[PDB]
């Protein structure tokens, strides 16, 4: 169990770690997070109780480094920096534990969620969407702009998604048009899961993190590549079965875990009408259909 | 993005354009089994494919064979267009390549543009334009190469017949469809006007009759008339 301390709280934020989220009011003593399970990516996010505008937060994984959070009142935000002596870290944390400063991860025993949302998501994986190589966690916030989205504008500060679309050269071989356009099996399997993913586990870490980033951070470009790379699968007629069964669990737990209020701009109603109701797989995500229908049947 | 009654001189400035109608293509005779059980039967086809300054109509013709064995025949005769109009385009010289395409349904969108990839920057737009080219196989001679085809065939013909040497391109568009709109809303009643007087005949060369100035005007004005009276029929005003 890992622990990111705080230097200090000199502003009043909503402080987010992963699916969990605590007030700090102004200049209270609040010196971090402890507990923090071993084993997951995780992501620790920001809210000023003034600006409710910029959610910003970082991504990272406590086995490669010893990372701490500290407000620059220069640029105006909490950072996260990496503690590279291992001695001085280990004493301040040991310090702000005794005098009892830090919340626990408060995870339930029985309570598989942050797993079941990050299953296929690799810190590896999100360093290579998110370009810092100076770092070993990364930065995320409400108004980056995809690769995709740029193309339609500073490319060091983009979500370096893998670019999909329909209607590309790429999804549409020569003398195929309607086939593959009707059937995108080839652009799923050949071009995306062997050429570019590599594997199914690649293709689903980014798709998690794309909702992920979409819940967190309210960012539209990753909602609209979630969005894609569901509907690239469910309009393939050919899928393998391993696939579309842990689609549908992915699916469920996101589903599960939105906010019931944030459904109106995070979902879109064509995409999931399309890919219940009309596609080749819509008969192949009985959790997800399921849970749809029961917490948001206006959607449908 | 779509075309209608604000932006129609467009149609005749001089960046090619070409109207592509596909409401021909795919063509049935709905009929009874011996078993009481409905079936069709195909017939021939086309694609009306239209310059609208020029009159030039490259009319391909769909022969029966295409749908042999095929399966969702509405849905592959819109692909299938966009594959001819995409092949046409393919065989023109460059300087004869189009600017921009619009399709008169708009279900040819995506199957244009699928089809089109390799040539970004020729538009494929609709419009809101309710056009009259469905009754392209009213024309007699148009309708007679159609059905005569025992292959896939392209024809050229100009629609405008001469008329561009005495009239502009706007005004020759404005005749065509009202002819057109005429002949798709009393189709007897529309080709009773355009013959009646045997002494105007068609040229061997020519799709409609050779009218003076004069004569267009008559001609004009009963079809007019024929659309107008037909329309407070359907409706009843």
């Amino acid at each position: 169990m890992n622990t990111v301390p705080f230097t200090s709280a000199p502003i009043e934020v909503t402080i987010g770690i992963d699916q969990y989220s605590f007030n700090v009011k102004e200049n209270q003593p609040f010196h971090g997070i402890k507990d923090i399970p071993i084993g997951h990516v995780h992501v620790i996010h920001f809210q000023h109780a003034d600006n409710s505008s910029m959610r910003y937060g970082y991504w990272f994984d406590c086995r490669m480094g010893n990372f701490y959070i500290q407000y620059d009142p220069k640029d105006g935000l909490y950072k996260m920096m990496e503690e590279r002596d291992g001695a001085k870290f280990e004493n301040i944390v040991h310090n702000f534990k005794e005098r009892q400063m830090m919340v626990s991860y408060p995870k339930i025993d029985e309570d598989d969620t942050w797993y079941n949302l990050t299953e296929f998501v690799q810190m590896d994986k999100i360093r290579k969407i998110v370009r810092k190589d100076e770092n070993q966690f990364s930065y995320v916030d409400s108004s980056m702009t995809t690769v995709q989205e740029n193309e339609l504008s500073d490319p060091a500060h983009s979500l370096n998604y893998t670019v999909i679309n329909f209607k590309s050269r790429e999804a549409i071989r020569p003398g195929h048009e309607m086939e593959d356009f009707l059937d995108k099996s080839y652009y799923l399997n050949t071009v995306m899961l062997q050429g570019i993913f590599k594997n199914s586990s690649n293709y689903f870490g980014e798709l998690q993190f794309a909702f992920l980033n979409a819940m967190f951070f309210g960012n539209y470009g990753s909602s609209l590549q979630w969005h894609a790379m569901i509907e690239l699968i469910c309009s393939s007629a050919t899928v393998p079965k391993h696939m579309l069964d842990k689609l549908d669990e992915i699916l469920y737990y996101q589903i599960k875990t939105l906010p019931e209020q944030y459904s109106d701009i995070l979902l879109n109603e064509r995409v999931w009408n399309i890919c219940l109701y009309s596609s080749f797989q819509k008969n192949s995500l009985h959790n997800t259909e399921k849970i749809m229908e029961n917490k948001y049947p206006e959607l449908l | 993005g779509a075309m209608n009654s604000s932006n129609y001189a467009e149609l005749f400035n001089n960046d090619i354009k070409l109207f592509v109608d596909d409401t021909n293509v795919y063509r049935v005779t709905v009929h009874k089994t011996f078993e009481g059980n409905v079936a069709t039967k195909a017939i021939n086809g086309c694609i009306f494919t239209l310059n609208p300054k020029t009159g030039h109509l490259f009319l391909k013709i769909i022969h029966t064979s295409v749908w042999a064995g095929q399966k969702r025949l509405s849905q592959l005769a819109k692909w299938k267009t966009a594959e001819e109009v995409s092949a046409l385009v393919r065989s023109l010289p460059k300087e004869e390549q189009p600017k921009q395409i619009i399709v008169t349904r708009k279900a040819m969108l995506d199957p244009l543009e699928v089809h089109m990839l390799d040539f970004p920057n020729i538009a494929i737009r609709p419009t809101e334009l309710r056009l009259p080219f469905s009754a392209a196989m009213s024309i007699d001679k148009l309708s007679d190469v159609v059905m005569k085809a025992t292959e896939p065939q392209m024809v050229l013909f100009n629609i405008y017949d001469d008329w561009l040497d005495r009239i502009s391109s706007y005004t020759a568009f404005s005749r065509l469809t009202l002819l057109l709109r005429a002949l798709k809303t009393n189709e007897e009643s529309a080709k009773m006007i355009l013959l009646s007087d045997p002494t105007i005949t068609i040229k061997s060369y020519h799709l409609w009759p050779s009218f003076t100035d004069e004569q267009w005007i008559t001609i004009e004005s009963q079809m007019r008339d024929l659309i107008l009276t037909e329309y407070g029929r359907k409706y009843n005003v």
